């Protein structure tokens, strides 16, 4: 399903972490990159997301397992299924919504808290009806798509 | 109830990973003239950023269900 060329350009992306042309990303290679950006992963957090990719088990992320992580992104049965059920532990109610209200204030004081911007963008990407709730089942399919 | 709220910080996690992910191809964070720049020149740095949180979003999805 991919083009040609929609691979050379994923391929630009993974060259740049794989420098020296050895065909793999380790933790060393996906940190370096991380840490050119500005972020900070810890050791651990590297172990954990090659080891979410990573099918032989050598401790590695190569090209074609970059390209299908690439490809498929969120749009997939059990990304939709889990994300759902993320947003039913805060809904008690089960009808399928959560209030505007709601769920600002859990994005913005539990896990890795959203700032004032990040959370207003995304309750302005979700339509609010009349009362102020939001059907997340919507939100999960636009960010699925 | 203690059960089931020791799977809300993780099922937040996931939402704010997910968000975030998302955010990548539609944020105003992206609609400056500095970035459409920078994404002419060197494609490759937005593409490595959002590998980076799709990455990330993995990690969390699988936290998360750990929880259950």
């Amino acid at each position: 399903q991919l083009t040609e060329e929609q691979i050379a350009e994923f391929k630009e992306a993974f060259s740049l972490f794989d420098k020296d042309g050895d065909g793999t990303i380790t933790t060393k290679e996906l940190g370096t990159v991380m840490r050119s950006l500005g972020q900070n992963p810890t050791e651990a957090e590297l172990q954990d997301m090659i080891n979410e990719v990573d099918a032989d088990g050598n401790g590695t992320i190569d090209f074609p397992e970059f390209l299908t992580m690439m490809a498929r992104k969120m749009k997939d049965t059990d990304s939709e299924e889990e994300i759902r059920e993320a947003f039913r532990v805060f809904d008690k109610d089960g009808n399928g919504y959560i209030s505007a209200a709601e769920l600002r204030h859990v994005m913005t004081n539990l896990g890795e808290k959203l700032t004032d911007e990040e959370v207003d963008e995304m309750i302005r990407e979700a339509d609010i009806d009349g009362d102020g709730q939001v059907n997340y089942e919507e939100f999960v399919q636009m960010m699925t798509a | 109830q203690k059960h089931f709220e020791k799977r809300r910080m993780p099922a937040a996690n996931l939402i704010q990973a997910a968000w975030r992910l998302y955010s990548t191809d539609m944020s105003r964070a992206y609609l400056t003239a500095t970035w459409y720049k920078l994404d002419d020149i060197m494609p490759a740095v937005k593409t490595v950023i959002r590998s980076i949180r799709i990455l990330k979003f993995l990690v969390a999805k699988r936290k998360f269900k750990e929880t259950l």
